């Protein structure tokens, strides 16, 4: 039940930080196009040479390299969160199935432990040959074999 | 001429606010969550108790 709830509070931290993460990218990325081409118009202490050879490399190096491969690195942490998101998953399924797996074999063994006292409270009657008993015993030897057939 | 910190202190100071109320809500629902189950197996456990005995 604990780790239950730790696997809740671990998803939507991960949901939540996933999208802070991709407004941080956007906003990053207008920061590094204002710095190239801000520092690219300081490219007229040369002529209109100095100003094209600042320019052709600032749109080269930043529209050509910098920004598809942050876009790639984008990329990469979406699909690590859908893969952990599908890690997350699969382990409340395995909680599940553990916990049901447990309370049919209790309802199970109680189905047993009914007959047992119940024969039990018949013995106390001090007759042998009390019909009741003797049924009584008669169902606890099937609902035994059928608890040896079952495992 | 071109006012970028302020932009910049001002996405942080809009984006750790978020930040901080997702780091608080996580944990308590988790904690429900976990009181929920809990109770639910005290339930299950009162209920078949009163079954077996009946």
């Amino acid at each position: 039940n604990n780790a239950s709830g730790k696997l809740l509070a671990l998803d939507s931290q991960l949901t939540n930080d996933f999208s802070e993460k991709s407004s941080y990218f956007q906003s990053q990325v207008d920061k590094i196009r204002k710095e190239a081409y801000a520092g690219a118009a300081a490219g007229v202490v040369a002529g209109p040479f100095g100003l094209i050879i600042s320019y052709s490399i600032a749109a080269g190096v930043v529209e050509g390299k910098l920004i598809p491969e942050l876009k790639n690195k984008l990329k990469s942490v979406q699909n690590f969160f859908t893969t952990l998101s599908n890690t997350v998953k699969q382990a409340n399924k395995d909680i599940d199935a553990a916990k049901l797996k447990l309370t049919t074999e209790i309802v199970a063994i109680g189905e047993i432990k009914t007959e047992t006292e119940t024969t039990r409270f018949y013995v106390d009657y001090d007759d042998l040959m009390l019909s009741l008993l003797k049924e009584a015993a008669k169902k606890m030897i099937n609902t035994c074999n059928e608890y040896q057939k079952r495992h | 001429v071109i006012p970028w910190q302020t932009f910049d202190e001002t996405i942080k100071e809009l984006s750790r606010f978020k930040q901080e109320y997702s780091q608080a809500a996580s944990v308590l629902v988790g904690d429900i969550k976990t009181l929920l189950m809990d109770s639910q197996d005290k339930y299950f456990e009162a209920t078949q108790t009163v079954y077996e005995w009946c």
